[PDB]
């Protein structure tokens, strides 16, 4: 599961290139999600003299 | 004598990447001048006062 994005830093509209200084975004890391399945059991009987 | 060599004549190139919102010209060549024997050039003076 990846995560939203994000925020971008508008320029200062005098620094156009050497450099630009908009925002460095940071690659989203996918984060796992992992799931277990537990058991049960349950038992019964009777004897046939019964 | 006074000749002037040269290897490489004017040339024009540019780029784009890795650039940044922006392209450019660069120019480069390869010349000099150069005093042959030892004289033949003379001026002033015309000095100062």
């Amino acid at each position: 599961v990846e995560p939203d994005a994000g925020k971008a830093t508008w320029v200062a509209a005098s620094t156009y290139g050497t450099d630009t200084t908009t925002g460095e975004e940071v690659k989203g890391a996918l984060k796992e999600i992992h799931f277990s399945t537990y058991k049960l059991a349950a038992k019964s009987f009777i004897t046939d003299e019964t | 004598n006074f000749v002037m060599p040269r290897q490489r004549a004017v040339t024009v190139e540019r780029e784009r990447q890795a650039g940044k919102q922006r392209d450019a010209y660069y120019v480069t060549q390869r010349v000099n001048l150069q005093r042959y024997f030892a004289n033949g050039v003379v001026s002033g003076t015309y000095a100062a006062s």
